[PDB]
């Protein structure tokens, strides 16, 4: 139906202590079992539209609404609670704790949550054999290769069962092998339970997965 | 004229912003967090010393002649001897008298003695501290008692009655001594420092030669000590007076409490509070190491336009003397505009809390002074740039050792 | 018991760092300097602690309190029984004589006072007698026992013939005044230990030489060898005054007490200029670990609990560098004369004395740790207002 | 006649944490009156040649000579006397100090080597007006363009007369307008005294020179 309504969130802030034109009236409506593939280009502001999204910056031009539930009602402290529950976060700027290891890393968006210890463990252990990586749960990320360490960021958005995922280009970190195998993780989460997942692209690698092809460059359609 | 040997020091560390400017903030404050104690701690104990012998030790004796029941007859061969012995004021008599008062569910030791109204200018502070504007009511014949601050507000011996109080004198039985009436009128009231008022009275000559019922002499001739500071060799010449025995009776030993743990405290205060400023020292070596990582580039052209070795560790040495004078210099500045206005930064702060503490039951005195000498001022300037040479010598030997073929250059 | 553990983020952080960054230096400037201020510190107590341990063991142990006198001069025993002398705190008692004498012999001078004693009762004050016995004291050869130290000065061993005067408590002679000489040779000598002067001689009380044969009192003991003020102005008969006690030895109790009370109470200012070497291993960190806190602020981190991740790092690194001093202060507790060389300054006597107070650890690490907690809000404030826009995606 | 006379040049450590040839056995000399225009690629290998002529690193496998002088006699105080008297450095990141002013980042090496404080001031003043920036003199080299923090860096070697200007591709961020020109002031050094340079080549800029246009491929010298 619709989780996510954009309207009209012009981004106008010093970016670079000028004014820029870059992120300029982006309105679109995702479902809820169906979503939506932005295609854009390097430099459009595609990681810039995932950020205000997901409720980290104020554009202070528009709102949004996730269910009824506006960002003008919402508090720093009541978007932790949309973020950490039903919002999942792909990243691709080498985004991991080497600190901690691969399934303290997992696990680590049910730790926030504080839940009981044994579903934490578990949940993290079969979210880490989805990907095929339950050999490498007690492994550092930075002995990893990098065909690796890029499938456990992918399995830490999906341990807290979200509605929308917004995916900043999780394809393109990794081999032509594991490319085809991540699709269908997120194609088997639309049959049990519908969740959907925004996706950004800019080399016309996720040109196969639906219809809906918005090209927005620079906020144009 | 300046001296300018090199000018790689002052226009070396000129930061607009970052990392490198957050550690000099807090090894600024670090440091002179230790410079506001040593300035506003030592001017309270420096502040003691000039009130005990400015305050204190102006109005009390120092040595006392007594006799084992016998009248001093010959004061005329012992006042003679003592005219040309070095630290003498002047000759006055004293004389004791013990007490027991039972009036109004009190039991104080009321201290008299006898002191000549013409040699008291030149022996203590009597004018300096009185109540009224006229002093002139200080003289002999009128028979005019005097009485001091502690003991006028609990057994109503305030101006204008006539005090009557039973003391006991010298008599050959060994009895309770007579009730003897004192019909002398009280006229003024002296005041003390909150320790000397309650056992402090005077008495005239010509009247005092009527209550001890043994004769008209003087039982006590006592001297006063022209030389301060020290009582060593005022009190071993001060011993031929009597015959061959001896009476010590000395300043130092009644008031043993103060003069002694001031000194002792600045004593550990020379070396437990040096003590914080080689810890700030580590403030300094944490905020000269990150000055090497930004300008790793700056010392690879330094080196290639062929500098001493010995060059480019005297840089940082100086580094870190700059470092440490602006640290140590707010630090003087605090230390002044607060041990100068001590006394309303006390009492504003005490009424804020409800109940005030620190009263004068046990203590001295209720307050602190504050006292700022040039004395501890230098010896604070002294160690903050000894200390800071033995902590900048390790940041200069790590930059020095960086070869250029590692960096990008 | 399977602890409700929050504190692991932290834990994390300050454990798995490498050596050849920059962050992991300036954390070492910072461990070394709190050690040197705890250290310098604990060091000062232990030689501050050992001034009690040596006095009232052997120094002041041995002193009396007060002694027994009379106006009308001796006192008579017969009159005066053991079933009369009954006062508060008192347990023992024990006639002595007093009078101050002083040494005339052919080689040098000495001023002492004699101890009039009895063989059936023996003195708890200074049982240390080298090779002394308390019943060898027969007064019909008028012995005498003479300190270890005064004898080194005069030279004289035991088995001789000394000489002995008493200026003011001679005979009482009705035509003239004469001084009392009498041979008290020395049997045997003896040393109790004194750093004070020690000038004291072991006589009978059966010396019907000094004067009047009655005694001058009776020794008064007591249990409490730091106060005489709670039973000084007791019921006392008729025929007893009161004498000095503990006001006029080494130290006089006061330079321990009100400098232990100057040194921890009043300087505790060392872990407070001590505390900003955390504050600069704790911003240090939100420059070279820019990334963990953007994936620490994304997936629904609440404002409130990263403040209690640096908190907690921050008391971390206190803990550690506090704990070394406290390390290094038992290493010098074995140290008595390997750790003072010879440099020309010497101080002999009892000047560096050692004392471990195991209640001493509490007071120093408490104060060490919880101004570590108040310190660490500057860093750990303006790391919850770094959004992850501008530094880092 | 000679200057620098290259025997058995092999700088052998962990470049990039392996052991691999790239700098071996590199031979060649450098005359008097005569320069040599070293042509490679992009950071091949003299970005460490450049560092080992002048006297930065030791390659522990031979020595280099200077006018009868080896680096092998030179303690670590010694090395630095070489590298201010008769040697300069030109890189190609404007390797200035931008914590002072133009003025004095010409007389740089003046100020090290103790001499007279009226000619070092006097001295700046004409090799700033040498390159055309006399006018900005007293200026920082932050606030300036690309083309013109480039200039002042060529300008600060060449100030204390030496035989030898170690030069890392002066060509870079400077337009093309003050890319031939700045090549007469270097030729102009060589034609008064017997001050010689060696100037490397990446994209073919230095290839009008006088004879030595060799291409070195990996320590190897070609056609």
């Amino acid at each position: 139906k619709i989780l996510l309504q954009c309207d009209n969130l012009c981004k106008r802030y010093q970016e670079g202590s000028v004014q820029t034109d870059v992120l300029h009236n982006v309105s679109f409506s995702v479902g809820e079992g169906e979503m939506m593939a932005i295609v854009g280009s390097s430099g459009s502001g595609k990681s810039t539209l995932l950020h205000l999204l997901g409720g980290l910056d104020t554009p202070t031009s528009g709102d949004v609404i996730f269910n009824g539930q506006p960002m003008s009602k919402l508090s720093s402290a009541a978007k932790a609670e949309l973020r950490n529950q039903k919002l999942g976060f792909i990243y691709q700027f080498h985004h991991l704790l080497p600190d901690f290891t691969a399934l303290e890393n997992v696990a680590m968006p049910l730790l926030i949550g504080k839940k009981k210890p044994a579903e934490i463990n578990s949940r993290a252990l079969e979210m880490l054999k989805a990907v095929g990586l339950d050999h490498r749960a007690n492994h550092r990320p930075s002995e990893l290769s990098g065909g690796e360490r890029q499938r456990v960021a992918i399995a830490r958005a999906l341990v807290n069962n979200p509605r929308l995922v917004l995916a900043d280009e999780p394809t393109g970190n990794l081999d032509a092998r594991n490319a085809d195998s991540i699709f269908q993780l997120l194609g088997e989460l639309n049959r049990l339970q519908g969740t959907a997942f925004l996706v950004v692209t800019h080399d016309l690698q996720l040109a196969k997965r639906m219809s809906r092809q918005l090209e927005m460059r620079d906020g144009r359609l | 004229p300046l001296s300018l040997l090199i000018g790689l020091r002052f226009s070396r560390g000129r930061r607009r912003g970052g990392m490198v400017s957050l550690i000099s903030v807090i090894s600024t404050i670090g440091i002179a967090l230790g410079v506001a104690v040593l300035i506003v701690g030592l001017s309270a104990m420096n502040g003691f010393e000039r009130e005990l012998n400015n305050r204190i030790l102006a109005v009390v004796p120092h040595g006392e002649i007594e006799a084992v029941d016998q009248p001093w007859t010959n004061w005329q061969e012992a006042l003679d001897h003592v005219q040309k012995v070095p630290g003498i004021a002047a000759a006055a008599p004293y004389i004791n008298f013990t007490g027991l008062v039972e009036s109004g569910a009190n039991l104080r030791a009321i201290q008299v003695k006898g002191v000549n109204p013409q040699q008291e200018q030149r022996l203590s502070a009597l004018p300096s501290f009185v109540q009224g504007d006229a002093w002139r009511n200080f003289k002999a014949g009128e028979q005019q008692i005097i009485i001091g601050k502690g003991v006028a507000d609990a057994l109503k011996v305030k101006q204008g009655d006539w005090v009557s109080i039973m003391i006991p004198n010298s008599n050959p039985e060994h009895k309770l001594m007579q009730p003897k009436r004192v019909r002398l009128h009280v006229a003024g009231i002296l005041q003390l420092s909150g320790q000397l008022d309650h056992s402090f009275a005077m008495i005239p000559l010509a009247d005092a030669q009527q209550y001890l019922d043994m004769g008209s002499s003087v039982s006590g001739i006592a001297l006063k000590m022209t030389d301060v500071f020290n009582a060593n060799k005022l009190v071993r010449d001060a011993g031929e007076v009597t015959n061959s025995y001896v009476y010590i009776k000395s300043w130092i030993g009644t008031y043993g409490y103060m003069y002694r743990d001031i000194q002792m405290i600045r004593a550990i205060m020379y070396l437990a509070m040096v003590l914080v400023i080689g810890v700030a020292c580590f403030n300094i070596v944490s905020t000269l190491v990150m000055a090497v990582k930004d300008k790793s580039g700056d010392i690879a052209v330094l080196r290639t336009l062929g500098a001493k070795d010995g060059l480019i560790r005297a840089i940082f040495v100086w580094y870190g003397l700059l470092a440490g004078l602006f640290g140590s210099l707010c630090g003087v500045i605090i230390g002044v505009v607060v041990s100068l206005q001590l006394t309303p930064i006390i009492e504003w702060i005490e009424k804020l809390i409800g109940h005030q503490f620190l009263s004068s039951d046990i203590y001295f005195i209720d307050f602190l002074p504050s006292e700022l000498h040039w004395l501890d001022v230098f010896y604070v300037l002294v160690t903050a740039l000894l200390l800071s040479l033995l902590a900048s010598w390790y940041p200069a030997r790590r930059a020095s050792n960086i070869d250029p073929a590692r960096v990008l250059s | 018991m399977y602890q409700p553990v929050a504190l692991f983020i932290g834990l994390r952080y300050m454990r798995g760092r490498a050596a050849d960054r920059f962050g992991r230096f300036v954390s070492w400037l910072s461990t070394i300097g709190i050690t040197l201020g705890v250290m310098a510190l604990v060091t000062v107590l232990s030689v501050m602690n050992g001034f009690e341990r040596e006095l009232q063991n052997n120094i002041l142990g041995l002193m009396p309190q007060a002694i027994l006198s009379s106006e009308h001069g001796s006192l008579n025993p017969q009159q005066l029984p053991e079933t009369a002398v009954k006062l508060d705190g008192v347990n023992r008692v024990a006639p002595i004589t007093t009078g101050d004498v002083v040494l005339q012999s052919a080689r040098s001078v000495a001023v002492g006072v004699m101890l009039g004693i009895d063989p059936a009762q023996k003195d708890p004050l200074t049982p240390y007698l080298v090779n002394v016995k308390q019943t060898d004291l027969e007064p019909g050869k008028y012995n005498v026992i003479l300190g270890e130290q005064l004898a080194s000065q005069l030279g004289v061993n035991r088995g001789d013939q000394i000489r002995v005067m008493v200026p003011s408590a001679s005979q009482f002679t009705p035509m003239g005044r004469i001084p009392s000489q009498r041979l008290f040779n020395v049997i045997g000598t003896f040393a109790a230990n004194s750093e004070v002067d020690g000038y004291e001689m072991l006589v009978n009380i059966e010396d019907a030489s000094r004067l009047m044969g009655n005694i001058t009192g009776w020794r008064l003991w007591l249990d409490e060898p730091l106060k005489v003020d709670s039973l000084s102005q007791q019921k006392l008969p008729e025929g007893s005054k009161w004498q000095d006690w503990r006001d006029r030895k080494g130290e006089l109790f006061q330079a321990v007490r009100m400098e232990k009370n100057m040194m921890g109470l009043l300087l505790s200012l060392i872990v407070a200029v001590a505390a900003f070497n955390i504050i600069t291993s704790l911003g240090l960190m939100v420059m070279e670990k820019q990334g963990e806190v953007a994936i620490l602020q994304t997936q629904g981190l609440t404002p409130r609990q990263i403040m209690m991740v640096f908190m907690v790092q921050g008391a971390s690194a206190g803990i550690i560098g506090a704990i070394l001093g406290a390390a290094l202060g038992a290493l010098l507790a074995s140290q008595l004369n390997n750790l003072m060389p010879i440099i020309g300054v010497l101080l002999d006597g009892a000047a560096l004395p050692v004392a471990i107070e195991p209640l001493q650890v509490i007071v120093i690490a408490l104060v060490a740790m919880a101004i570590a907690l108040l310190s660490t809000l500057y860093p750990s404030w303006r790391a919850a207002a770094t959004q992850p826009a501008e530094a880092l995606r």
